[PDB]
């Protein structure tokens, strides 16, 4: 399976509008080795997706967000799942690809009585300790908290692309614009102008946030060009007998 | 080709799909600025991308985008566009778009409105073809009104009488009867259904001619008064009276049957004044005895395949002949040049209906182009994905040779070589009917797929030595994935000990039957044993490529891996038909006989909400039969709906929830079977 | 005259008073103290050293150039100090100036600290009053807090971590409390939730106020977030005095042992 192999097929898997939505595992399918990918845990908190697969014939482990359940939404189960995957992947030199399709965090009462602020800071712990090679596309949308909690370069991550449908803001447009226009409540031009300059992924592009705004079809051909870079990457950390895990 | 003669600047294409990237192909080929129109879902299809520039025309749906004229009107006068070509279907038989696009500069590549209107209903073209003096149908004149009537002409113009709805088309509106109790309930059923369908509510009733060969005649009429026709063209392999194999060179048919019918196809355009291209349909029976059936006025869409018998650009000659031009060609320059075989390959399942629509998308997409002798038309890319809202077909592939024998073989090999990951295809139907001991010893008629499988579609009935190739083909793959498997980079702390095993004992499970093989390998080698009899399978073994080429004895094999388990399930396409085969190590199977069945019950009946949200809309209701994959209730949940399916095929019991309707996580929302 | 040692004079007094003076009469009014008061009730008398005093925030966006929109300091103030002879560093969040929210200087004086609290080998004691980002900035915004997470991943096993929620705190900023090692809270005037109950109302369609769905009691009671609650902010402080006297300053040194009777 050549390293160079394209992916065209992915060009136009996103849907036009944020409304619909799409299957990340037909991505994961299209950019891994010989589309064979071992899933972890594929019937429980399914708005993430967990896995091991090969690149160039080296192990990796995959994760991701899934706009099918659950619109790609974390919750404590997910959060919980992937942090415990992201750890063992980091605790036997394994790299990490993520996928980035998140709108935010699930609201309710029930997230924060069972306590969403622990599991949140286990998943966001998990990534940023990690110091195996570790890199990121995303998708479409990255919003709020779970932008940085989904492996972002912030967390020390070592290479971040985005594809030409990727919406990073900091929230929603249109809340953004009442919360920033609220005296000017004038959303008809508030929102046309906002949506123009942040509704895009070129503010963090600018700010270098991400490396590279790429084509979906290069996915496969970057990755692995990364994955053979990024073999030899060593870091040091200050001594400790063992971290706090926010368990 | 010659691109020194003045010809329309700016050409329109009002269609999609292959027609659309064949008529801008041949534009390209000819200097010509082209326009694409396509709806909001077909904004990155391929006849968009290869146009110069395009214009979006409306929604998805056909009747509002590519069947809207003032949008396609509004985009000739915003392009400056010279010409149009409808390509075939939609608008190229609309009266309305010809008479408000001819009240413009602009002009119509395609025959006059004239023509048009006297071809597009039934009994007009009939009684126009009496006046023709060409052999027809005998059947009634007029319009028949009552049952009574229907039964008394029955009596006089045959048993097998046939009942065809006046005007419309495309398969429908046409049933054939027996007896005069039929004759008058297959009377009133056409009535209502073509009330319903069509609304034209005439009815046309003509004798049936009993296994007749659908032979087709290609015309090219221009302003001049000159009708040229193409030899002759064969699609008799037909499905709901829909044609999918077609071969150009008709085997059938002799030179003599030839020239009249092209003489007669020639006074017929002549008499209906025709100016563009177009076929005439005729039914011959075993006497050689032809009747007209139909003149298609438009671009017919077998036709590339008497361009490889000719060598004739269809489409040039019709954009010449558009500009006013002669035509450059005469009777004598026509003639036949080796064999041209070709088959329409759709996006439908052939065990079901002989071809029903599927859905989905295209993962892979491979065709063989650098087979020799293929022709592939398509406006298929990966990542197309195929729709409700038009025709589920995916390409037209066409091979061309020597002679008939060869064509075939090189039809066999492209479809052996065809790459199609996404949705399910007819290509273990095409390939079964060219590989047919009928169709190649040429005895042939219009219940082709009725007659060789009553029963329906089953797959390709495969004898002793195929089988036994095909088990020794798997067996070397599995043992290929072992032996892959088995390689590790070098690790210098804890060296690895590849084993040393010589011989494979496997048990491969195939339908029902069970086989004991033995497989040894020796380089790129394996000598395989099943039940006795060996075979060397050889090959470069690349386990990733889609397509694997192994020499079994010999005889060289292209097989396809489209599925593989670690538990010993393989999905493996091979001489078109996709086999499934259980591969254990004896062992395995040895303590395999000891696990119990499990069976599979479950529930699949009761919906639950993924989160608090407000369901968006609701499509079905209680008493609904659903399916897998279809939506149920679609529920929108903080700036996004989910479109939640059922588990199982299984009659929507109740639909607890409605329309606009706020639920929590996990409630009660539909109850199916 | 020379107007440099004139607007050294300005800025620190308008530093000293944060955002305003009738902020603070309402700060009080809810019965809250302000950030400086904080410090100083919390380390040993004339003991606090600030840093980045005139750090200001270099956002340029909706009207955030205007001098009216500059406050030097810019809603933190950061600094070390010791508590009974011990060093520790400590940031303090004025709801003052915008209302808390963080910005890049606010992030990057919190960074500041942290990093030299792990360079020295001492804890770091956070008093989060929140209401958010600012979201005028932007996507800016958000790096500060994921840059402030990653050094408490990276200290989290090296030097101790206190946080004190003692006001609103939504958003991103409840992730830093988290990976602390120990949070307490204030009652009745402190809170802990990503999403506020108008949004859960549109969401979930649930109505709620902010007290059952962050307060203290329901971090301290059912969540399993916060460790402790107190009554008061002076209660809060002298309590975190009594708390820090337990633990060591680092990793490397021993556990702490005192004169016994
Ligand atoms: C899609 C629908 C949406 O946009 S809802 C989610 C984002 N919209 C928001 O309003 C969230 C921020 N508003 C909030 O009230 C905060 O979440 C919380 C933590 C609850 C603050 O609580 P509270 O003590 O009642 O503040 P308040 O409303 O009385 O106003 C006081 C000052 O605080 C400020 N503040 C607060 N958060 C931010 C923020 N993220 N960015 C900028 N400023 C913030 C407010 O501007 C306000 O300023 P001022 O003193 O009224 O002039
Ligand atoms: N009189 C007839 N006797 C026997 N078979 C007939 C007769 N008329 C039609 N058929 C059968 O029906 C098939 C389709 O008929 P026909 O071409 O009229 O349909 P259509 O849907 O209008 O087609 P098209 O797309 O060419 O307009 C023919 O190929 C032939 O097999
Ligand atoms: C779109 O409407 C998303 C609304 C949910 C808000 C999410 S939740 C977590 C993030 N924190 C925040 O304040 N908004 C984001
Ligand atoms: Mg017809």
């Amino acid at each position: 399976d050549p390293s160079d192999r394209l992916v065209p097929e992915l060009d136009t898997i996103v849907p036009l509008e944020s409304t619909k939505a799409y299957n990340m595992v037909d991505i994961i399918h299209s950019v891994v080795d010989e589309r064979e990918f071992f899933e972890i845990m594929p019937n429980y908190a399914k708005n993430i997706i967990v896995g091991f697969a090969r690149m160039n014939g080296r192990t990796v482990g995959i994760v991701g967000n899934q706009p099918k359940v659950a619109s790609g939404c974390l919750d404590i189960n997910s959060s919980v799942k992937g942090a415990r995957f992201v750890r063992f992947c980091d605790a036997f030199n394994i790299p990490l690809i993520t996928f980035v399709d998140v709108p935010g965090f699930l609201p309710g009462t029930a997230q924060e009585y069972g306590g969403i602020i622990r599991h949140g800071a286990k998943l966001l712990y998990a990534f940023a300790e990690a110091t195996v090679p570790k890199v990121t596309v995303i998708t479409r949308k990255a919003y709020g908290g779970a932008y940085y909690v989904m492996s972002s370069k912030h967390l020390c991550g070592d290479t971040n692309y985005a594809w030409p449908t990727a919406e990073i803001a900091v929230m929603g447009a249109k809340g953004a614009v009442e919360i920033i226009f609220k005296g000017h409540e004038n959303v008809e031009a508030a929102q046309a102008e906002y949506i123009e300059k942040f509704a895009n992924p070129f503010p963090a592009a600018v700010r270098g946030f991400v490396d590279d705004i790429i084509q979906p079809s290069s996915t496969r051909a970057r990755i692995c060009c990364d994955l053979d870079v990024l073999a030899s990457k060593k870091v040091q950390r200050p001594w400790r007998k063992h971290a706090n895990i926010p368990l | 080709y010659d691109p020194n003669e003045k010809t329309f600047d700016k050409i329109l294409v009002a269609n999609r799909g292959e027609i659309a990237c064949r008529v801008i192909r041949t534009c390209k080929k000819m200097g010509i600025k082209t326009v694409a129109i396509h709806s909001d879902v077909d904004a990155s299809s391929v006849h968009v991308k290869m146009a110069d520039e395009a214009v979006c025309v409306g929604p998805a749906p056909t009747s509002k985008s590519y069947l809207n004229m003032d949008a396609i009107m509004e985009a000739i006068k915003k392009t400056r566009a010279q010409a149009v070509h409808p390509g075939y279907g939609f608008l190229s038989e609309n009266k309305e778009f010809a008479r408000c696009l001819a009240a413009e500069d602009v002009v119509f590549i395609g025959p006059d409105t004239h023509a048009i209107q006297a071809m597009g209903d039934k009994i007009e073209s009939k009684l126009l073809a009496k006046k023709a003096e060409v052999n027809t149908i005998p059947g009634f004149d007029g319009v028949v009104k009552d049952a009574e009537e229907a039964v008394r002409i029955a009596r006089e113009i045959g048993y097998p009488v046939m009942i065809k709805a006046s005007a419309g088309g495309g398969g429908k509106g046409m049933r054939i009867a027996w007896d005069d109790e039929e004759t008058r309930d297959g009377f009133r059923l056409s009535s209502q259904e073509a009330a319903s369908s069509f609304g034209d509510d005439r009815l046309l009733i003509e004798k049936f001619i009993d296994n007749p060969r659908h032979i087709e005649i290609q015309v090219l009429g221009d302003k001049h008064g000159n009708a040229l026709w193409l030899n002759e063209r064969e699609c008799s392999i037909q499905r709901r009276n829909q044609k999918v194999v077609e071969e150009a060179p008709s085997i059938f048919l002799d030179a003599e049957t030839r020239r009249a019918m092209g003489e007669q196809a020639v006074a017929l355009a002549r008499a209906v004044k025709y100016s563009s291209a177009g076929t005439v349909e005729f039914l011959v029976d075993s006497k050689k005895n032809f009747y007209f059936l139909e003149m298609n006025t438009r671009l017919q869409v077998e036709h590339p395949v008497t361009e490889c018998i000719t060598g004739l650009d269809l489409v040039q000659e019709m954009i010449r002949v558009a500009k006013g031009y002669p035509l450059r060609h005469k009777q004598a320059d026509i003639r036949i040049n080796g064999w041209a075989v070709e088959c329409r390959v759709y996006a439908e399942d052939p065990y079901k209906s002989f071809g029903l629509p599927s859905i989905g998308r295209l993962s892979q997409y491979q065709e063989p182009l650098h087979l020799p002798g293929v022709r592939v038309d398509s406006g298929i890319q990966p990542g197309s994905d195929i729709s409700i809202y038009y025709d589920p077909m995916i390409s037209k592939l066409i091979t061309y040779g020597s002679d008939r024998t060869e064509a075939l073989k090189r039809m066999a090999d492209a479809l052996d070589n065809y790459v199609i990951r996404g949705v399910t295809h007819n290509i273990a139907l095409l390939r079964e009917v060219i590989i047919n001991s009928r169709f190649v010893k040429g005895d042939i008629s219009t219940k082709f797929l009725s007659d060789v499988y009553p029963d329906g579609f089953k797959g390709h009935m495969l004898t002793k030595s195929e089988k036994n190739q095909l088990l020794a083909i798997a067996s070397s793959l599995f043992v290929a994935f072992q032996l892959r498997a088995q390689h590790f980079q070098e690790n210098s702390r804890m060296p690895v000990i590849k084993p040393d095993i010589a011989n494979w004992e496997l048990s491969v499970k195939l339908h029902d039957k069970v086989h004991t093989v033995v497989a040894s390998n020796n380089g790129s080698v394996f000598s395989v044993e099943v039940d006795g009899s060996k075979l060397n399978v050889t090959s470069t073994w690349n386990l990733a490529s889609p397509l694997l080429s192994v020499s079994v004895d010999g005889t060289q094999r292209t097989v396809q891996c489209l599925s593989r388990e670690a538990g010993g399930n393989m999905s493996i396409q091979f001489l078109g038909t996709v086999y499934k085969v259980n591969i254990l190590t004896r062992l395995a199977a040895e303590l395999n006989k000891f696990m119990l069945e499990k069976v599979t019950e479950d529930t699949s009946s009761v919906l639950r909400s993924p989160m608090p949200g407000v369901v968006v809309a609701v499509s079905v209701k209680p008493g609904d039969a659903v399916a897998e994959g279809q939506e149920i209730c679609v529920i929108e949940a903080m700036k996004m709906q989910n479109s939640m399916t059922a588990g199982k095929t299984g009659t929507v019991k109740s639909v607890h929830c409605q329309a606009g309707d706020t639920v929590g996580e996990g409630d009660l929302l539909v109850e199916l079977e | 005259a020379t107007s440099v040692n004139e607007r050294i004079e300005n800025k620190r007094r308008t530093a000293l008073l944060g955002g305003g003076q009738r902020r603070i009469d309402a700060q009080h009014k809810r019965g809250k103290l302000t950030a400086r008061e904080r410090i100083s009730l919390l380390l040993d008398p004339g003991s606090f050293v600030e840093s980045d005093m005139f750090v200001e925030h270099r956002c340029a966006d909706f009207g955030m150039a205007a001098d009216k929109n500059k406050f030097p300091g810019d809603s933190v103030v950061t600094g070390r100090g010791r508590i009974n002879g011990r060093l520790v560093y400590v940031f303090s969040q004025d709801f003052t100036v915008f209302g808390g929210s963080l910005s890049g200087a606010h992030a990057q004086k919190i960074c500041k600290i942290m990093d030299q609290a792990i360079t020295v080998g001492a804890p770091v004691i956070g008093l989060n009053d929140s209401g958010g980002a600012r979201i005028q900035e932007g996507v800016e915004s958000l790096a500060g807090y994921a840059d402030i997470f990653l050094r408490n991943v990276t200290a989290s096993g090296v030097i101790p971590q206190i946080s004190l929620i003692m006001g609103p705190c939504a958003g991103g900023a409840v992730y830093s409390p988290a990976l602390t090692d120990f949070t307490f809270m204030v009652k009745d005037t402190s809170y802990l939730f990503i999403t506020g109950p108008d949004v859960v109302k549109s969401v979930t369609n649930e109505d709620v106020t902010q007290e059952e769905l962050g307060g203290a009691k329901t971090h301290t009671t059912m969540s399993g977030v916060a460790h402790r609650a107190f009554e008061n902010d002076v209660d809060a402080l002298c309590n975190l005095r009594d708390f820090f006297n337990y633990l060591p300053l680092s990793s490397q040194d021993p556990a702490p042992v005192r004169e016994c009777h």
